[PDB]
RNA sequence: GAUUAACCCAAGUCAAUAGAAGCCGGCGUAAAGAGUGUUUUAGAUCACCCCCUCCCCAAUAAAGCUAAAACUCACCUGAGUUGUAAAAAACUCCAGUUGACACAAAAUAGACUACGAAAGUGGCUUUAACAUAUCUGAACACACAAUAGCUAAGACCCAAACUGGGAUUAGAUACCCCACUAUGCUUAGCCCUAAACCUCAACAGUUAAAUCAACAAAACUGCUCGCCAGAACACUACGAGCCACAGCUUAAAACUCAAA
RNA sequence: AUAUACCGCCAUCUUCAGCAAACCCUGAUGAAGGCUACAAAGUAAGCGCAAGUACCCACGUAAAGACGUUAGGUCAAGGUGUAGCCC
């Protein structure tokens, strides 16, 4: 890195620096004196103080990027999000007045619960005991469950099993059927599931 | 405090790393105490000044056009 | 009290067969061994299983199983800021007994002397 | 390991020069040029021709003046000046120095079709910089 | 090898052979304290003086006894039990609970350190019983001597050479799993071996001097018996003795090497 | 011909931190060994690391990187010992 290990990252946070000096406390007045002595990176060009930052999403759309190629990484993401709410505008207009109560128009709602539906609990990790691996089943934590979340989406788009349809008319449609707890994505975290609950007997390897 | 190269200079001799932190941890030990104003000389010959650049932004001036 | 060495090992004078035949002399070291590193025990193994029993009767839903699901996540997440301080208290603290390296230069100072000056 | 223009560590005994204790990466850190002319800068024609007359007037030298350099050469070239500076040792009689000045400097004006001087600095014995 | 020069001896030179030249040193690990004790003919001065560890604890022989755990049988219950890094084979009159029930073996105590000549001896009781008022004293005399083994007659829970089956492996005459026998036990006779080593002989004495190659379990003195003298051949051959007949004890040489 | 005679220029450990003259001490003055900071026999020039320098910083990247290891590579860069060829 071409920052020395003084430089600390920019906190971009509008609520963080407009709060009142009596609602700090005695460690949280330390943090801000301490903060006017320190040097502090760069601002990256990703992410900005805009209300319409959506820090999941962002991250989403780098794991799609293809050879540093953002634009058009960026162009299929919010073409799926157009995509997610014109199917969804198109769904809610031929409803009744009570289903329409339960349809769901806002992408980035749709967007956060499917991924939240295939984030798997647990998974298999391997342990060595006695000179050999066996595969047990073990807690995930908080950024492994919403990675393999992301990353199983992205991978079944990019299936050669869709012939000829492109990325935001696929990833379109696999979210809401993630939304509904369905699809191949959904499958695949109850198989690893089904996978956990089948090697059982090795859960006491783990030792934390 | 001064470093172990800078404190073999005022004396002029060669010292061990761990003869330098014992004569550390003994000025610590001395200004914990009720140390008094010759006692305050002395220690101050071997504090360096660690002179800390303000991180404050300097602002442009402020022009005029026609 | 020490089990006694008197008469124990074959040597001249001691008529009797020997008691012990140590491999190494009995003459106490300058050190104490290293303490070996512990496996510890897993934790939420009980949610872990609970949380898998609904899984097996509702199908793998975990629309039915949040409550189980819950638990077994706030254990998870317990058991790891518990992890997370036990380092912090027992690695450094030293709690109780001295650690061999600390207790190692304690016996420098006062080393076993099995020969005359 | 790096061999190029390097004098190895030895057992303390071994007299080195400041030229000779310096390895290549010091070349326009902490040493200069043993010869100064125009050859080498951007868009500068010539180059290959300074470069062969310098090596001849090295080896020249080294042989006219048997034993007597102490260092090397310091060649300069201005306009069509070429000046050689050499530090030689007082061992050789004055007479036979300003006899190989005078021979030399007049051998390379006819060889090299320019004026040629050589200018000598004397020192009582070889300049030790370092004992490796 | 020739040649040049030099060195030694010299009317000799020196190749082969032979002879001269050798026990007061050792024995924990280099060769050597030979499994144990006793005595003889003798030897020693450690015997009179002059003295402090008798009895008891796991010596030995005989007779009797049995707490835990097995085996077997019976009732009830289950449909499987065994095997493990993992399998297969095996059993399925199998397994679990309960009760009855040894010619086998002796948790804890024992962190004790005792007994016996050594080998050995650690469940309980009883009987008998553990030589010597100087010391040393044997491959062979005299009497003993773990385990394995032999002969004969019994017992048999468990273990288990061999053998059979299963598995592994390039092969597996093994290591792993299962089964079962000789054998381990008793009785009566043999056999006489061990890293029978605490590799440190018995008795008497010392801690000062030079403390002492190394390591091991500090270094020595007196006295006695036993034993040793390069390696290998060789726990062998031959002879002799022996209840031993593919055995044990005693035990060489030739050829070979310049080391071990 | 010989890289197994070599100079020259390098690979490699090195994405290392060690190398070492001259001394001193310990082991009965053997081959050898030499530290404990509430310190117990080590002192050490020099070399390397480091520091400095280049590039856009004090960061990073370059460069640097000893003694030795592989008789490592190159007699076909050039030079060269030894041996060989000279219608
Ligand atoms: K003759
Ligand atoms: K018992
Ligand atoms: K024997
Ligand atoms: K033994
Ligand atoms: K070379
Ligand atoms: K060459
Ligand atoms: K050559
Ligand atoms: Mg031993
Ligand atoms: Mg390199
Ligand atoms: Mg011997
Ligand atoms: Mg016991
Ligand atoms: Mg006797
Ligand atoms: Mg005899
Ligand atoms: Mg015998
Ligand atoms: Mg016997
Ligand atoms: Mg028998
Ligand atoms: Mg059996
Ligand atoms: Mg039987
Ligand atoms: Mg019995
Ligand atoms: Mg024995
Ligand atoms: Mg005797
Ligand atoms: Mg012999
Ligand atoms: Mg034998
Ligand atoms: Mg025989
Ligand atoms: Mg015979
Ligand atoms: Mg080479
Ligand atoms: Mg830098
Ligand atoms: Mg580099
Ligand atoms: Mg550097
Ligand atoms: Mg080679």
């Amino acid at each position: 890195s071409r920052y020395s290990p003084e430089f600390k990252d920019p906190l971009i946070d509008k609520e963080y620096y407009r709060k009142p000096v009596e609602e700090l406390t005695e460690e949280e007045k330390y943090v801000r004196e301490l903060k006017k002595t320190q040097l502090i990176k760069a601002a990256p060009a990703g992410k900005t103080s805009s209300v319409f930052e959506d820090p999941v999403i962002s991250k989403f759309t780098n794991m799609m990027m293809i050879g540093g190629n953002k634009v058009l990484a960026r162009s299929l993401m919010i073409q799926t999000l157009e995509a997610v709410k014109r199917k969804q505008f198109e769904k809610y207009h031929a409803a009744s007045a009570e289903e329409q109560a339960t349809i769901e128009r806002n992408p980035y709602t749709i967007f956060h619960q499917a991924l939240k539906n295939c984030e798997p609990m647990i998974g298999l990790v391997p342990i060595l005991k006695g000179g050999r691996f066996y595969q047990v089943p073990v807690p995930l934590p908080d950024r492994r469950r919403r990675f393999l979340a992301m990353k199983w989406m992205i991978t079944e788009c990019r299936d050669k099993k869709h012939q000829r349809t492109l990325m935001p008319e696929k990833l379109s449609h696999k979210l809401l059927e993630a939304f509904h707890n369905q699809g191949p994505v959904i499958k695949r975290k109850h198989d690893l599931h089904k996978m956990a609950e089948a090697n059982r007997a090795l859960a006491h390897y783990r030792w934390w | 405090w001064l470093i172990k190269e800078e404190l073999e200079e005022m004396l002029v001799e060669k010292l061990s790393d761990l003869d330098y932190m014992q004569f550390i941890r003994l000025l610590e030990k001395l200004l914990t105490s009720q140390c008094g104003a010759a006692e305050e000389e002395f220690v101050q010959r071997f504090r360096r000044s660690v002179t800390l650049e303000s991180k404050k932004q300097l602002i442009e001036p402020v022009q005029y056009d026609e | 009290a020490t089990p006694s060495l008197r008469g124990r090992l074959a040597r001249f004078g001691n008529p009797r067969k020997p008691v012990l035949k140590p491999n190494k002399p009995l003459i106490l070291a300058n050190r104490v061994g290293e303490r070996r590193r512990e496996k510890g025990e897993a934790t939420c193994i009980t949610e872990m299983s609970v949380m898998m029993a609904c899984w097996k009767q509702n199908e793998f839903r975990d629309d039915a199983c949040r409550k189980e699901i819950q638990g077994f996540l706030d254990c998870a997440a317990r058991a790891q800021e518990a992890r997370k301080m036990r380092s912090i208290q027992e690695t450094l603290g030293e709690s109780g007994s001295l650690l061999p390296n600390k207790l190692n230069k304690l016996l420098q100072r006062f080393p076993n002397k099995p020969y005359l000056s | 390991k790096n061999r190029a223009a390097r004098v190895r560590v030895s057992k303390g005994d071994k007299p080195v020069t400041y030229e000779e204790a310096h390895a290549p990466h010091y070349i326009a850190h902490r040493k200069g040029w043993l010869s100064l002319h125009t050859g080498n800068l951007d868009g500068e024609d010539h180059a290959a021709e300074r470069t062969v007359e310098d090596v001849f007037l090295r080896k020249f030298m080294w042989g006219t003046f048997p034993g007597c350099l102490a260092d090397q050469l310091v060649l300069k070239r201005r306009g069509n000046q070429l000046e050689i500076c050499a530090v030689v040792l007082r061992q050789l009689s004055p007479h036979k120095y300003y006899f190989l000045v005078g021979y030399s400097e007049t051998l390379l004006s006819y060889f090299y079709k320019c004026p040629v001087r050589l200018h000598l600095q004397t020192v009582p014995s070889k300049v030790v910089y370092k004992y490796l």
